[PDB]
């Protein structure tokens, strides 16, 4: 998680169309943040690993990575937009009961 | 019973058919009134003040006419045209006059709390806030479409007759009131 | 005369006795337990 | 029935591992023994969609899925529940249906599908602004509107309303006042729950004061947010304005968010002059802010008091003496013609008509 | 979820729906007994009113067993989840 | 379109989040990069003490 997230994105910098020229697409940062639930209002809250072992639910946390592209102009930036979720191991970095 | 107020009318639609070809750049070069924009559309509208009204020609041979308070008075002014018409040098008829819609409207006195409206009307009542500030509310007997307001003002239209729009207000009333 | 479930977090008697999602009343927990039977039960003390 | 004695009486029953149909009066057995499948081919099972055995999805137009396909990814994006994305392309191939729509431009279509997501969310509760969804389109504000209200026409389904208690949930999270972000001083940071607590309770007073009907509820909210955030600390956030506020949030706060709050500054005076503390007190508009608390402790009544002096629109408020004025009855036409001057200025003499050719040429 | 049906000479719930509280679902504390029915579950017929039928949640097993506690949850989709622990 | 797209109206999250989830409860692990289909990598945790 700390480390070879970033060596992949940095390997995975940058993605450009053949087609048209000129544009293209950076990323810059990832990050993994901490484990939260997804209730049904766009609104998050965090959780513990009981509550998910209860509701059958996985405990996870949002991937998040700020981006820079081009459309017309170049000055379009992103900070936290997010990818996905990944699943945390218990008593890692990222859980609630480290 | 009535609050006292009635339902004053604000516009009047009408047509009838002038019975004969017309060249409308003709009546563009000829009449001290007309329009010919082709570009954008080709077709000739008038107006008159007695009655208050703004009627439209093609070269078809038929008009739509539209403005007055009265259903009489929008006749009145379609047989103006239809004499100006005459006098235009094209032999035009006053032929099969119709009414189209008319639009009025009236007011309560009384604050409108829309949304009890929506949640006890929701099957013929539409509510939205975000776009249109009023209420809609289309009426079946007769085929009404009504505009609500909180003022207490409201719009009704889509009707033949002063009648129709004196008895959906009726209808409609003890709805306001309660 | 409605239905009482316990909030699994604070404990504090909800009632529900609809479709209405499950959330407590107090806090923002999620799950809920019902009370106990009202019944006797006997048993044996072997 | 019973073959053997006629009643009715029969109940399925199973022995220790036999079903089997008994009549329970006699204790004849009319039909025994089941045709299970087992694990064995339970581990083999495998799916097809009923329209795919049945011929469809081979009518489908490239246009057609391409629209489903663009439904998929709007309602995906959002990362929304799968039983939602399946209600909103059912409503798009049921809206398809007609042929006034299948003969439709591309935007008209694209508007089509972001109303389709919002409706079946709104189905479901889900607060969501229709702005962001313009937001995530290729169309603008005005033509979506009008799609929108030509298909809920065409259609009649049912529109739940947007519950402001919903709205305001999903919108107090998005600001960045609860983290100590080094953007932002920790001056400004407070605990959420009772930001939520104020502001609920403040659009609630709001609501029932007849300024949240027929006006768009984002400012509102933005206003309640706003006296909450100075309430909570007077001491230093009654020096700020509403673009700095809206600065340090990373918000686009509305234009008429200014007169909305000037309009609730009203209301506060009307529900301040009631008690006798403020009453005593001359408070005026920036000052009052700091007893919002007190006020709130006791709404009810107080706002109760404050309708016997209602609301309604300021502009309508202007004290008019003269409503609805009766105009004059002027329904006569005449025999056949009032008049044959008016015919006398319709046209034009030869002495003009003749150039009316070479100017517009 | 339906209530326990009442029997038409007893005033009292049949024998299968025995340990059903009012809204049916078993009471905390009970004692259950084989083919006795644990939730009063009916689904409807679609896969003018629609039809239900029943597919309650009987209890299989060879000795009776006592419950322990019974939990009620939901997930965002509304799906209401039970659970539910038995004890020997 | 004449008028330039934006790559954000597209960006999709399911792959990832499904991806990762499935191959971690399934237990198997599939990769076209390398022609390697892995079996029985994960277990359920054992509670009977
Ligand atoms: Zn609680
Ligand atoms: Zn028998």
């Amino acid at each position: 998680i700390n480390v070879e997230i970033k060596k992949i994105m940095k390997a995975n910098e940058k993605v450009t169309s053949d087609a048209d020229p000129m544009w293209y697409l950076k990323y810059l940062n990832i990050y993994v943040g901490l484990p939260d639930v997804e209730e049904s209002f766009n609104v998050t809250r965090p959780v513990s690993p009981h509550e998910c072992r209860l509701r059958d639910m996985t405990y996870s946390a949002p991937i998040t990575v700020d981006i820079e592209y081009t459309r017309g102009s170049q000055r379009i930036i992103r900070n936290a937009l997010p990818i996905g979720r990944m699943p945390i191991m218990l008593r890692s970095s990222n859980c609630v009961l480290t | 019973g009535p609050s006292g107020i009635v339902p004053q009318l604000q516009n009047i639609v009408s047509t009838v058919n002038l019975g004969c070809k017309l060249d409308l750049k003709t009546i563009a070069l000829r009449a001290r009134n007309a329009e010919y924009n082709p570009k954008r559309f080709a077709a000739v509208i008038m107006r008159i003040r007695e009655p208050r009204t703004t009627a439209l020609i093609f070269s078809s041979g038929k008009m739509v006419c539209t403005g007055a308070k009265s259903e009489e008075q929008s006749r009145l002014a379609a047989r103006k045209y239809a004499r100006v018409v005459q006098k235009l040098g094209f032999p035009a008829k006053f032929l099969d006059f119709k009414i189209q819609n008319m639009v009025g409207s009236c007011d309560v006195k009384f604050p409108i709390r829309l949304e009890g409206l929506v949640l006890t009307h929701q099957q013929f009542s539409s509510y939205e806030p975000e776009l249109f500030p009023g209420l809609i509310y289309r009426m079946i007997k007769p085929r009404i479409v009504l505009l609500i307001f909180v003022s207490g003002k409201v719009v009704l239209t889509g009707a033949k007759v002063r009648a129709e729009i004196y008895e959906a207000f009726e209808n409609i009333y003890p709805i306001l009131k309660g | 005369q409605p239905m009482i479930y316990i909030c699994g977090e604070c404990h504090t008697e909800n009632e529900i006795k609809s479709r209405d999602p499950i959330r407590c009343r107090e806090c923002g927990y999620r799950i809920m337990y019902k009370k106990r039977t009202k019944r006797l039960v006997v048993f044996d003390a072997r | 029935r019973c073959p053997d004695c006629g009643s009715t009486e029969l109940v399925e029953d199973s022995h220790y591992s036999q079903s089997q149909l008994v009549c329970s009066d006699c204790g004849c057995v009319v039909t025994e023994g089941v045709l299970t499948t087992t694990f064995s081919d339970e581990g083999n099972l495998r799916e097809v969609t009923y329209s795919r055995s049945t011929g469809e999805n081979e009518q489908v137009s490239r246009s057609q899925q391409r629209g489903l396909r663009r439904v998929r990814d709007l309602c995906r994006v959002l990362q929304l529940p799968p039983t939602f994305e399946d209600t909103a392309v059912a409503y798009y191939q049921q809206a398809y249906r007609h042929s006034g729509i299948r003969a439709a431009r591309l935007q008209k279509k694209e508007v089509l599908v972001g109303c389709c997501v919002l409706i079946t969310c709104r189905q479901h509760n889900w607060p969501l602004t229709m702005g962001a969804i313009c937001t995530l389109l290729y169309a603008d504000l005005d033509v979506f509107s009008s799609t929108y209200m030509q298909i809920v026409k065409l259609l009649g389904l049912d529109v739940p309303s947007l519950c402001l208690a919903e709205l305001v949930k999903t919108y107090c999270s998005s600001f960045k006042l609860f983290q100590a972000s080094p953007s932002v001083p920790a001056k400004y940071v407070e605990d959420k729950e009772k930001m939520l607590s104020r502001t609920m309770q403040l659009v609630e007073l709001a609501n029932e004061t007849w300024l949240v009907t027929g006006r768009h509820p984002l400012p509102v909210i933005t206003a309640a947010t706003f006296l909450a955030w100075q309430s909570l600390q007077p001491a230093d956030r009654l020096s700020c304005s509403l673009a700095r506020f809206c600065k340090l949030a990373n918000v686009d706060l509305p234009y008429p968010a200014s007169s909305r709050l000037q309009e609730l500054l009203a209301v506060l005076l009307r529900m301040a002059e009631q008690l006798a503390w403020l009453r005593v007190l001359r408070l005026d508009k920036r000052s009052v802010v700091k007893h919002i608390g007190d006020l709130l402790q006791h709404r009810q009544s107080l706002v109760r008091s404050a309708f016997r002096d209602l609301l309604l629109p300021p502009c309508m408020l202007k004290s008019p003496k003269r409503i609805c004025p009766v105009p004059p009855v002027s329904t006569v036409t005449g025999d056949e013609n009032i008049s044959d001057s008016e015919i006398e200025q319709y046209l034009r003499t030869p002495q003009e008509v003749r150039d009316f050719q070479r100017a517009q040429a | 979820v339906m209530g326990p049906m009442l029997d038409a000479a007893t005033r009292k719930p049949i024998w299968r729906h025995e340990i059903l509280d009012a809204d049916g679902i078993c009471s905390p504390g009970e004692k259950v007994e084989n083919k006795q029915v644990l939730v009063n579950k009916s689904m409807p017929t679609v896969t003018q009113q629609p039809q239900y039928k029943d597919v309650p949640i009987t209890y299989k097993g060879a000795t009776d067993s006592y419950i322990e506690k019974v939990m009620i949850s939901s997930n965002a989709e509304d799906a209401f989840l039970i659970k539910m622990l038995l004890r020997q | 379109r004449a008028a330039q797209f934006d790559v954000v109206k597209h960006m999709r999250q399911d792959q990832i989040t499904n991806g990762m989830v499935n191959a971690i409860s399934t237990g198997n692990w599939s990769l076209k990069r390398f022609k390697m289909d892995r079996q029985g990598v994960t277990q359920v945790l054992s509670r009977l003490s």
